[PDB]
RNA sequence: UUGACCUCAAAUCAGGUAGGACUACGCGCUGAACAAUAAGCGCAGGAAAAGAAAAUAACCAUGAUUCCCUCAGUAACGGUGAAGCGGGAAAAGCUCAAAUUUGAAAUCUGGCAACAUUUCUUUUGUUGUCCGAGUUGUAAUUUCAAGAAGCUGCUUUGAGUGUAGACGAUCGGUCUAAGUUCCUUGGAACAGGACGUCAGAGAGGGUGAGAACCCCGUCUUUGGUCGAUUGGAUAUGCCAUAUAAAGCGCUUUCGAAGAGUCGAGUUGUUUGCAGCUCUAAAUGGGUGGUCAUCUAAAGCUAAAUAUUGGCGAGAGACCGAUAGCGAACAAGUAGAGUGAUCGAAAGAUGAAAAGAACUUUGAAAAGAGAGUUAAAUAGUACGUGAAAUUGCUGAAAGGGAAGCAUUGGAAAUCAGUCUUACCUGGGUGAGAUCAGUAGUCUCUCGAGACUAUGCA
RNA sequence: UUUCAAUGGCCCGUCUUGAAACACGGACCAAGGAGUCUAGCAUCUAUGCGAGUGUUUGGGUGAUGAAAACCCAUCCGCGAAGUGGGAACGCCCUUGUGGCGUGCACCAUCAGAGCAUAGCUGUUGGGACCCGAAAGAUGGUGAACCAUCUAGUAGCUGGUUCCUGCCGAAGUUUCCGGAUAGCAGAAACUCAGAUCAGUUUUAUGAGUAUGUAAAAUGAGAGUU
RNA sequence: UUGAGAAGCUCAGACGAGUAGGCAGGCGUGGAGGUUUGUGACGAAGCCUUGGGCGUGAGCCUGGGUCGAACAGCCUCUAGUGCAGAUCUUGGUGGAAGUAGC
RNA sequence: GCGAAACCACAGCCUGGGGAACGGGCCAGGC
RNA sequence: AAAACUUUCAGCAACGGAUCUCUUGGCUCUCGCAUCGAUGAAGAACGCAGCGAAAUGCGAUACGUAAUGUGAAUUG
């Protein structure tokens, strides 16, 4: 069997128009979700700072956002993570402190019974 | 240029698409000119043709002859008009068929349906 | 040249002909109605974006960004407090101004009491007053739902508004 | 391509060796005149063509990124010389300069007949005209397959911002419209002939700067690159062969074509 | 005994559901030859499968799955041939078993009766009541990332039902620029020439020959308009079983974790898997380099990915009727074979049938006089009509070959051509690029175009 | 053009064979009918840039077709890791002649050149120039038959399509199906004040000849 | 002296078999980009011809006849691109033959 | 009266010599 | 030696269907979509078309009925 590329073009245009679908449903909110800053596991590339999967629980708890919350506003979060030194977690703590305060939550409405 | 990517500019789609239309479709191809008179009274173009339309034969060897449509020829493409006929071998005349747009409507029969269609292409009367 | 297919090209019938083919046509926004004033259709979501203050992407950008024109220390990161970022756009300020007062309108967040609530809470304090809390917890028959002090200084908090 | 069972899809058998017939494979049963003739072969009747086309021949051609710049940078500097237009195919004798540069005015044109009357003021309506009277039927099975009609082309307007400038001239027959910021060869070299007449607007004139920078500074829009240089600075050998600094240190000519 | 429970049956009892087909892609099982190979068998969907670590690593560590690029034709193996990292596309997480609700089976199907609801009189529910299921365990709660129970004070909340409008999607209607002016050729004008128009429309097709303006269309339309069916939000009225339910915080209190499995021996298939014999543990067990990492033997899950089939669509430096599908047409047809199976050849009169009336010969088929057509050198043996081959006619040649070459003759037949212009007058008038001339226009004084006048 | 006269003229292709003899293929005409596509490798040329180089996995973008063109974030691949002769130049000065210096590349004596693309050629895989050899296996139908794997396997058979021009062998030493070499070309080098020869001599010797060394004649030669 | 498609023009001498093989330049075919402000119903393409011409040749131009709707030269791109053979494939058609014979 | 098929490079007098068969084509003689 | 017969050439008539031109077909690529069946599917058979060469359509309501839309056809 021979793979060939000529729906290249094609499968380009078609992941485009997904993201414009998919901005379209979710109008102001951002295409991606906030993705954590960590190193890659080698000594080749221990170096490098790449994007991680999701913040880590002791990353969420000190930038005072619970684990509950977090996916709610677009937070990723990785129970498998976690923070072996003190410069990944105030990398990332940081991180999570930008975006909260680049973030605008619109209000929703809250069933409120009469009494009790 | 057509910019539609609903359209076809395929000329072997466009050709099968006249070739084997429908009666409902072959009503619209076979569209005729009104004369100036009519055009600019009723503000309509060019008028799908009709049994008892009267025509003057504008292109052809006929050109310049008139008479109403005594029937129109739909799986031909073909109008038959009275007394626009050719003598046979034996002498019985047998009609000619016209393509509609070679002929111009100089009279209109004129219907409800078609009064309906005149303020709905943006004419009036 | 299939056997179906034949079998349809053989007919008189119709095809089941559907017109969709609508391509460089971008979806329209729904959702966000201040979004959707303001977003023009024919830029991309990227542009659209970034002509209203958002950004469509917390993170890097996988490629190039078009250039149309040519240019002309845990302690301070743990107690720190950023001080919020500022609108570029009159859509960012008037998305922040309609979420500031749509949650000003929906801030009664605190409760009144039922009967049952009001007749529990205003009998446990004829008794034992109104600051001894941990002793308003331990008696058993007026508190029979066993309330702590916790549940029941939230109840007469919500009976002094 | 052709199909990948197309020459085989009959059944047949090799009869045999010495059986007085060519020993091709001849196809089997019987009351079809199939009987005895052969397949399997590109001389067969309804047989497998010789080494049948496949779809992952090469179809795309790589370019270095370079080259590519270098091309169109050649092909532009091509369309500001009226001898490389004229020799070209374009009717540019009454144009009044090259490069012609027109005001930003007509980036907003709304109208064909305005750009038509603009075309007519510049004497570039000459190239129009050319090119419709230059539209003929195709020759060869090129027209059974969508390519119906062949005629010349026009003039290549260049723009900066659209403000209407494409939709008012893209009915003119001959005429491309194309934003500087994304030159193309194919447009600027058709067929492969430099000197294409390519009409400017002066927004676009002073976007070319930031396009393709300078033989020493770097271009703004396109990231570490530099105009190419060249092998000699002056091109007119004539200039430098009859110099004063060449033709005084030169020995005495011989004569011309010599006598016998 | 009555009577409960457990069985074992029965009913044309009520309500359901499975089969077969397709199978391009998908997941299992099985399997030769020349390899998870074709076949054979089993089972799905719009995708499937996989999937929230008994995973990598040895680092400053990574973090479900899937796909692409790279790693890499590398390690390893004996030519086969990965994977970790790295770069991208897409991203979403969760549900049980193992806990006493024990101050209250709090759970569920069904019958019946009302009340609603609908893509829908076809659909889908609600409330009430009775019966059954269920304590050999149905709910709430918990899933290790934890969690429970207490305590504490901060932050929280709808599985409700209408109305209105906006924003989207889908289906069906509707709205839409300009020559058929003049001359020539022709059977026909859609050709050529002239003079015009429209152009967000100069795509393509049709029409008696190359049609932007004759017609359908095309562009506007990445929309106006009229309905129909819908989705997520917004606004607002009403209702709200909150004596409730959550997140965070704190601990003199607790914290269950899947077995004929893991594993060991051995025998087969292609390490995995399978059989057979044996058969566990609890900081235990797995996988790695004392240490690190993971937490199997239970379950679910969109997106990125695949797609020779199905419903449509748009295209092409493709083929052009011995080609391209076997099939451009009565094509899986005719036809062949007991059957499995096999399987063709075959496109074109003309613009219009105007498809040859009528007279005549003949038993008839046909023929001849006519007739239609621009054309019958287009007559359905139908566009063009090559070669091989055949008949007739004419000319030439010819003792058992032709035969070709070279050079000429003869005969036939062609190219193959001409004096008509130059020079020098004179006469006559003619007029500009000539005026002892006057204006205009376009370039740049004088250069072209003209106009008036004179013709010395 | 036909025909006559004079002179000449064995049937074409394949294989064979010094050669033919041969044996093959050819009733005739038309149409079809055979070195193709692709992956890797190496040489050479062209093109771009150059200690660098490669945009097209992907992202951005592209209103007039948007599968094009245009743009490039992070990676990654491949690379990086003194004395003589001599090209060229200046200065002379008996000027030419020669000398005095400076000496690239490269060869004798003791201051990175790559990477990408295109084409050419060779080569190895895939069906692999085309037609050719009993099959075997799987699954069916009534030892047989049918369908597929299959384009299975070929060192062998037959065939393999336009023109002109310029070069042009060998058909065999030697070791041993071969690696050499020879023959024939290509490129880069150094040279005509240099060498060379199916040459003839002279003479030295040695035994009419012989080899060697050094005069005539001819040709510019030697290389890698 | 005009003779600079410097890829041109020009002068001189020698030379000419050729298989395998090496090399160079050309002819022709289908389609593609460009061009000829190209040809065509006042006749495109095709075919026919003891018409004429050009080229060493592959081939090309043209008259006449037939015919009826398309087509070509130049630069470049591309390939299912050139036949006398394959006891080649398909189709047509001959001599044997009005024979063998029924 | 109805009517094939095999086969088919082209041919069809000898005599000699022609070295490779050469006679059916070639060379000198008859026909 | 003329005829016949044979051969060659040309004219005309046959034979054949090449070539040319095109073409509601094929082939290839890309894009959108998700929809069979015990509520009887795929397939097969037999019937109905005033005639239809077949082919197509349909099912005893048989080349269809109802409804909606267009608005005057059908056609050999």
């Amino acid at each position: 069997y021979v793979k060939t590329w000529f729906n290249q073009p094609g499968r380009k245009l078609r992941r485009r128009q997904a993201r414009q679908t998919k901005a379209a449903k979710i109008a102001p909110r951002p295409v991606e979700a906030i993705r954590p800053a960590v190193k890659p596991p080698t000594i080749r590339y221990n170096m490098k700072v790449r994007a991680g999967r999701g913040f880590t629980l002791e990353e969420l708890k000190a930038a005072g956002v619970s684990r509950r919350v977090a996916s709610t506003i677009g937070i990723p979060v990785d129970h498998r993570r976690r923070n072996r030194s003190e410069e990944s977690l105030q990398r990332n703590v940081e991180r999570i402190k930008v975006y909260l305060a680049h973030l605008i939550v619109f209000p929703r409405k809250a069933g409120q019974p009469k009494k009790g | 240029m057509k910019f539609s990517r609903d359209v076809t500019s395929s000329r072997r789609k466009q050709r099968k698409a006249h070739f084997g239309a429908p009666s409902s479709v072959r009503r619209v191809l076979m569209s005729a000119p009104l004369s100036k008179e009519l055009r600019e009274q009723y503000k309509i173009r060019s008028l799908p043709v009709r049994r008892d339309d009267q025509i003057t034969v504008i292109r052809g060897s006929n050109k310049g002859r008139e008479g109403k449509i005594t029937s129109v020829y739909r799986k031909k493409f073909l109008l038959l008009i009275e007394r626009v006929t050719r003598e046979k071998a034996n002498g019985a005349s047998a009609p000619v068929g016209i393509d509609a747009s070679k002929v111009v409507i100089t009279k209109l029969h004129l219907d409800k349906d078609r009064k309906d269609l005149i303020v709905r292409k943006g004419g009036k009367v | 040249a299939n056997p179906r297919q034949r079998n349809k090209q053989r007919s008189g019938k119709p095809r089941l002909t559907r017109r969709n083919a609508n391509k460089k046509a971008k979806a329209k926004i729904y959702g966000n109605f201040v979004i959707q004033q303001n977003w023009d259709k024919h830029a991309t979501l990227r542009q659209n974006y970034a002509r209203l203050g958002l950004l469509a992407t917390p993170n890097y950008v996988t490629g190039g960004v078009e250039k149309l024109y040519p240019d002309p220390t845990l302690d301070d990161v743990l107690d720190k407090e950023i001080s919020i970022a500022p609108a570029k756009t009159e859509v960012v300020r008037q998305l922040e101004e309609e979420a500031v007062k749509k949650a000003a309108r929906q801030s009664n967040k605190m409760l009144p009491l039922s009967a049952f609530e009001h007749a529990y809470i205003q009998r446990l304090i004829n008794k034992y007053g109104t600051e001894d809390f941990e002793s308003m917890a331990k008696d058993v028959k007026l508190n029979s739902k066993l309330f702590n002090g916790s549940k029941l200084k939230n109840l007469y908090i919500r009976m002094k508004a | 391509a052709v199909s990948e069972k197309a020459g085989h899809q009959t059944s047949a058998e090799s009869w045999g060796t010495g059986r007085a017939l060519a020993r091709i494979p001849r196809v089997g049963g019987g009351g079809t005149h199939r009987s005895g003739q052969a397949a399997f072969g590109n001389m067969c009747r309804s047989g497998r063509m010789f080494a049948p086309t496949k779809t992952w021949r090469k179809w795309h051609v790589k370019v270095n990124q370079n080259e590519k710049r270098y091309a169109i940078a050649s092909a532009v500097a091509a369309s500001g010389v009226p001898s490389l237009l004229l020799a070209r195919g374009h009717r540019i004798e009454e144009i009044p300069e090259v490069p012609l540069v027109v005001d930003d005015a007509v980036q907003s044109f709304q109208k064909t007949k305005e750009a038509v009357a603009l075309l007519k003021e510049i004497k570039a309506y000459r190239d129009v005209i050319k090119v419709a009277n230059s539209r003929k039927l195709r020759a060869g099975k090129g027209k059974l397959r969508n390519r119906r009609h062949v005629q010349r082309r026009g003039p290549l307007v260049v723009f900066n911002e659209d403000t209407g400038i494409v939709k008012a001239f893209r009915n003119i027959p001959g005429v491309e419209i194309v934003n500087v910021r994304r030159l193309n060869l194919l447009q600027l070299a058709p067929g492969g002939h430099l000197g294409r007449f390519v009409i400017w607007t002066k927004s676009a004139f002073g976007l070319l700067d930031s396009v393709f920078g300078s033989t020493t500074e770097v271009a703004q829009l396109k990231k570490n690159y530099f105009l190419p240089e060249n092998i000699i600075s002056n091109a007119d050998v004539t200039r430098l062969i009859n110099s004063d600094e060449i033709q005084s240190i030169v020995k005495a000519a011989g004569p011309s074509r010599v006598k016998r």
